[PDB]
């Protein structure tokens, strides 16, 4: 659907225009119309419940189970 | 054969390495996965496997950033062991990395990098993307950068690192902090890659009209501007170089070793095809002062070496007529003893802008390094702040508890003295 | 023939204590469509803009009524009004809606 | 990067009731002990404030403390009070009163050498601790007995930690006990001795926010015991979800104090509204950063305009953009920059998380330091003065030994620490 | 290589312009968006829409013109209007608060903020052209920011271009017809500019575009669409000796050294000669001779004022179409026989002629006929003094009482140029009068 949007620059009102971030202003006001309208890697800095039902096999087959 | 290691310390150095080696897993044909469906062996090794694994080290003392990689987006590309974790964040202060919890794998980092040293049969530097304002960056930076001079030393030294901005503060006493590796750099570097915020939350509301941007709108034009630096090796061209050609160059004393960094061609996905994109208009895109990656002006101070890096389609006679244009203009200047004062290099390659990107499809780049002796300027009004604090004593407290006592103070002020006296001894008349 | 319309607070509630979500007027149903552009800001809706007022016969009780593009759902009426509708209409006992 | 969070007091049995709902609130878990939650990024790290048990169940690191059962017998009546440790309620028999001096003395020394063991029991069950939580009683004396009492008692075995209370404090306008004006005086001056982070509450400012920016008409305790429960997860933040600027309870204490003496906080909570007027406001982060450094959204009922900050903190929970708030940071520094001091060149530090909680979508948290807090404790020095030279209740006091001149170094100290603002305005 | 910059500031210049560059691309093959057909043409050699056009390497086409005013509401028509993929978005300025008709507002305290922005768009066109050899400013003299910012955007191309031509282009004051009421305030003190700055001033008023519009198109109520589709007409015929090749062409500085005599006399008028509809457009013959004195009448000036109150010092006649070089030496000495139409003494040549081979355009939707011979006459006059006696009238009554006055002096302006603008205005009437006699 397009040339749906205002050029850059344009000092009018455009709606939801203050709430949808981080980009320049046609990529804003396009969407801004648009809404008006296997294993764990071994090493692991983190964490994983299934911690102490082990013996005895690598990170990966241990923690295959835990992702699915 | 002309291989290179850098290496990622920090907070952000995960996070600048998540969009520098995005890049060099986009510019060769590399999937994410670990493969491909020459010279491709400038960024990666070869197992015989087929699978292709990255070379390069990430150290942070908290996880998560490096569980950031290490969860789904990143698993099968790097090393498991060069991401290596601490348990606890170092913290907003030198301390913690440098002496106590940087032990246990400090001899972590060099168990991995000289196994990484000794699988090379070429090398040629060492490079840093680290941060000046952590307790990381520059904690567990300043364990390595005087250590490997212990070890390797002649090898080359470049440090891809961000800056103290004038106005903007993210920290609070961290120009205390900054003082703590001007003593170490200036007695062993041989480049700086010094970078603020501000100026590209301006750069990217200037040429880009994105106001208030984010660090991922930002953090992959730091991997753009590396990435016009290694071409030379990865890729061939009309006049190809090395990472120890520019450096014969670009540090004409023992004390003027600090040039810049500016990316010139740069731009939305919009404006450029009502822009004409041409090399006599983006090689004097650089010198004006809002192109800057730093919030410095140099006009009231030099210019001691430049060097340019191009891309894509450049011939070379018209490149030789642009800096013709400037060297006859008068709003900048130069020193007396510096004649020729320029450097060209180019490849063949263009520029490639990663998928649901915020630039535009270029055949063409430019990339503008130049050592400024206004930088001294830049650097009056950082350590100006140390003088607002050390009367009233604050902070010394904690600081000369885990193991940093007060002769770290005052050798800093004894180094930035000598260092401003030595840019004001430059820029005369002879 | 004038409809007024009193909002129930609740202990705790979190509103202002106001008593009245509309005064008490002559409720219009159906417009003419050339009242439309009728100046609303300056004049009041007179009986010639009018099609269709509100009369006793359109509340009924288990019934959504739309008042002002609000729609109200009638769950119960007082005894009262239950005695007057079968007098008057002949309908048969209105039973509250839980 | 393990806490440790005591519990001592019916104030800690009332507060850290409501606070460990929060905390089993954001890792979606029933009060079982079992994780219920929506996304698999809350069980990774469950072990900052929880703790894992065999079987699936879920049982905390709680320690909860009093003399009397009239305190335990609540924790354990309501709906999340059993997930807690059944071993961490030890009870004692003979409730304290108001004069502190009977509490950890002597009726805490046969119960204080079970609180040693569990809590050392803790510190052999965590990995890497960080810290040490309080939340007590500084005027109720079974807190100010017994928990204060801990301040100095694992200090002794962990001297490489950071203490970090969350304490109430007196006040002008009624006196709930007559006790306490002259009971905080020496509690407090051994904090002084020994405090990093020091984070005093009121009952002025929490039944003024309760009438003026919540229009709230019958605030009970369960309103107040849950605003200050939010802002204690709001502080810890980094620790336990993913972020783009993580912080520690070091990289906090770097930032914020820079001398020894003057070192005492202020908490805040930044998105509040009302439940009438929620669709009315527009929460962005430029209404978030304004609210927060008024007077009207401090949790310490002190003013901030008569008092110069030196250092101010905060934190978000969401997905935002950092130039919005940099310079917003910079807005408040300079457009009034005659309420800070001109030689700490930044005040300000900042962090940000990921995932916002249950119910909101940017979410915030203020911690400041200021000189405005030596009138909150100018008023504890100045009914000394009326109430000494009397001698008023002065025999609870004296009940066992305890000499009058550990009353008389109690206001020569206490003098001191407002002779700090000396090297300051 | 023949290059121009068409600058618009202020709302009577920018709706100007959107009837002119929908008179330039009609010209060419151009659509709106920029790209050519490639399926139909008119045909033409390359490098033709280059004194007006930019060309990217894609193939749009990019205006030389910017569009600078205070006010947002007369731009950002045309940034959703039909010619948005014409323009470069950074071209188009927009400020906060307009002028309100005051000089001090335009120059003084709000004008200053963008004339540091505004400088950085002639000086980045300008460098990206090869040869360049002047502007085209559309401002009107009635109004706090056609005349007052235009003061401030001119004397920084004075001070850094210097003897390079601008070409100005404004609506003069009417007799009778006015709107505002401190117009005599704006148009008196804008003269600093035109005594110093400028090379050619042009003058246009409405009241006299009115009667033209009357008695010549079949026009009862003309629009202001209706005058500014006239008014380009003629600087379409002024630069036609740029994007064509003619029999007998005119340089932008060869006119310069005959159609001002003097370094004070730079302000001459304009006049279209055929102006018609398409319902008497066949009813009649159209020669050379017959549309060259079209041009002498009294009603069909585009200034009103009388032309036989005064002397001809110079003539450029520019043409246009199927005309040949024996029938203007026909038509020129057909004038120079008669005596109602006025001579100069010192001056015996008088005329300077310009012949080109591209007939006038027709807008589809426009009120003009198809023609194939077309005359543009830019004539100097020294009709134009009294039209600045009358306006000085105008302004002396206001200036009696300090009437008005104080809203001005708010805003930075000084008492010191009211009185100072009023004697060099002065110094001006006695300069057509010493030179306009005889021996």
């Amino acid at each position: 659907d397009p040339h749906k949007f205002f050029m850059s620059g344009f000092t009018g009102y455009v709606p939801r225009a203050r709430f949808l971030f981080g980009s320049s202003f046609p990529v804003l006001t396009n969407q801004a119309l648009q809404e008006f309208g296997l294993g764990l890697l071994p090493h692991y800095g983190g964490y994983v419940p299934g911690y102490k039902f082990q013996f005895g096999g690598t990170f990966g087959h241990l923690t295959h189970d835990a992702l699915g | 054969m002309r291989e290179c290691i850098s290496i990622h310390v920090g907070q952000a150095g995960v996070q600048i390495g998540n969009a520098c080696w995005e890049l060099y897993c986009l510019e060769h044909g590399i999937q994410p996965d670990g493969q491909m469906p020459d010279s491709f062996n400038t960024f990666f090794s070869e197992t015989g496997a087929g699978k292709h694994v990255p070379r390069a080290v990430f150290v942070d003392l908290e996880p998560t950033v490096i569980d950031e990689v290490r969860t789904g987006t990143y698993r099968q590309l790097f090393h498991p062991e060069q991401l290596i974790t601490g348990k606890e964040d170092a913290a907003n202060n030198y301390a913690r990395g440098h002496y106590t919890i940087g032990k246990e794998i400090i001899d972590l980092v060099l168990d991995r990098i000289r196994k990484l040293a000794d699988q090379c049969t070429g090398l040629q530097g060492f490079l840093v993307f680290h941060s000046f304002g952590g307790g990381t960056g520059s904690g567990f930076t300043s364990l390595l950068m005087e250590r490997l001079s212990v070890d390797y030393g002649k090898k080359s030294k470049l440090e891809f690192s961000i800056y103290p901005a004038p106005q903007v503060s993210t920290a609070v006493v961290e120009p205390y902090n900054s003082i703590l590796t001007t003593h170490t750099t200036l007695e062993h570097s041989d480049c700086a890659f010094m970078v603020d915020n501000e100026a590209i939350y301006d750069i990217c509301r200037r040429n880009l009209d994105i106001e208030r941007p984010t660090y991922t709108n930002l953090n992959r034009l730091i991997g753009q501007i590396v990435s016009s630096i290694t071409a030379s090796l990865r890729f061939d061209g009309a006049l190809n170089v090395d990472l120890t050609e520019f450096q014969t160059n670009l540090v004409p004393y023992p004390r003027i070793h600090f040039p810049l960094a500016t990316y010139a061609p740069v731009i939305s996905a919009e404006k450029a095809y009502h822009e004409q994109l041409s090399v006599a208009e983006i090689t004097n895109a650089c010198f004006e002062p809002a192109n800057q990656m730093v919030k410095c002006d140099p006009r009231h101070g030099k210019y001691m070496a430049c060097c340019l890096l191009y891309r894509g389609d450049v011939v070379p006679k018209d490149v030789n007529a642009a800096i013709a244009t400037i060297k006859t203009k008068r709003t900048i200047q130069f020193v007396d003893w510096c004649p020729t004062g320029f450097k060209v290099g180019i490849n063949y390659q263009p520029p490639t802008v990663v998928p649901g990107g915020d630039l535009a499809k270029v055949q063409r780049a430019v990339c503008m390094l130049s050592n400024t002796t206004a930088i001294a300027e830049a650097w009056a009004r950082l350590d100006h702040k140390f003088d607002l604090m050390y009367a009233k004593r604050a902070f010394v407290h904690w600081y000369v508890g885990e193991g940093m006592e007060e002769g770290e103070f005052s050798e800093a002020r004894e180094d930035m003295a000598a260092l401003e006296k030595d840019y004001e001894e430059v820029g005369v008349d002879s | 023939d004038t409809v007024e319309i009193r909002e129930v607070h609740e202990r705790n509630n979190g509103r202002d204590p106001f008593p009245l979500l509309m005064n008490r007027q002559r409720m219009p149903k159906v417009l003419v469509e050339n009242a439309k552009n009728f100046p609303k800001c300056v004049l009041e809706i007179s009986d010639q803009e009018v099609l269709e007022w509100y009369t006793a016969k359109d509340f009924i009780v288990g019934k959504p009524l739309t008042i002002l593009g609000r729609t109200f759902f009638i769950y119960d009426c007082d005894p009262f009004t239950r005695q007057f509708y079968k007098d008057k209409f002949g309908m048969p006992d209105l039973p509250p809606v839980d | 990067r393990e806490i440790v969070h005591l519990q001592a007091g019916q104030c800690g049995n009332q507060i850290g009731a409501k606070f460990w709902e929060v905390i089993s609130d954001e890792h979606g878990i029933d009060p079982t002990g079992t994780y219920h939650g929506d996304s698999d990024l809350q069980l990774e790290r469950i072990n900052v404030y929880y703790n894992e048990a065999t079987g699936g169940k879920y049982v905390p690191r709680a320690v909860l403390v009093d003399l009397e059962p009239g305190t335990m017998d609540s924790v354990r009546s309501g709906p999340f009070g059993q997930i807690f440790r059944p071993d961490n309620f030890v009870f004692g028999q003979s409730g304290a009163g108001n004069n502190w001096a009977k509490g950890h003395y002597t009726e805490g020394a046969e119960l204080v050498d079970s609180v040693l063991d569990v809590v050392r029991k803790e510190a052999e069950s965590c990995d890497c601790l960080q810290g040490f939580q309080l939340t007590h009683s500084l005027g109720g004396g079974t807190g100010s007995g017994m928990g204060t009492l801990l301040i100095s008692k694992i200090r002794e075995e962990y001297p490489d930690r950071i203490m970090n209370t969350f304490s109430v404090v007196p006040s002008p306008k009624v006196s709930d006990t007559v006790v306490e004006p002259y009971n905080a005086t020496l509690s407090v001056h051994q904090l002084v001795e020994n405090t990093d982070e020091t984070y005093c509450i009121d009952n002025e400012a929490l039944y003024d926010i309760c009438f003026r920016t919540l229009k709230l008409t019958t605030p009970t305790y369960g309103d107040l015991n849950h605003l200050v429960s939010a802002t204690m997860s709001g502080v810890t933040t980094c620790l336990r979800f993913p972020g783009q600027l993580n912080a520690d309870l070091r990289k906090l204490a770097v930032n914020m104090v820079p001398f020894p003496r003057l070192h005492f906080f202020m908490p805040g909570f930044a998105p509040l509204t009302s439940r009438g007027s929620q669709q009315y406001r527009a929460l962005t982060v430029p209404e978030l950063t304004q609210q927060m450094f008024d007077a009207k959204n401090m949790m310490a009922a002190c003013d901030p305009r008569h008092g110069r900050y030196l250092t101010v903190a905060a934190v978000f929970r969401g997905r935002m953009s950092m130039k919005e708030v940099d310079e917003q940071m910079l807005n408040v520094q300079n457009k009034n920059s005659s309420y800070f001091v001109e030689w700490i060149p930044n005040n300000v530090k900042t962090a940000v998380c990921d995932i916002p909680p249950r119910g909101l979508k940017m979410s915030a948290t203020f911690i400041g330091n200021s000189t405005a807090i030596q009138e909150l404790f100018k008023r504890i020095s100045e009914q000394f003065t009326a109430m000494f030279r009397r001698k008023a209740f002065l025999h609870w006091y004296t009940g066992e030994g305890m000499d009058e001149m550990e009353f008389t170094e109690a206001e020569s100290n206490m003098n001191d620490l407002v002779s700090e603002y000396q090297q300051y305005q």
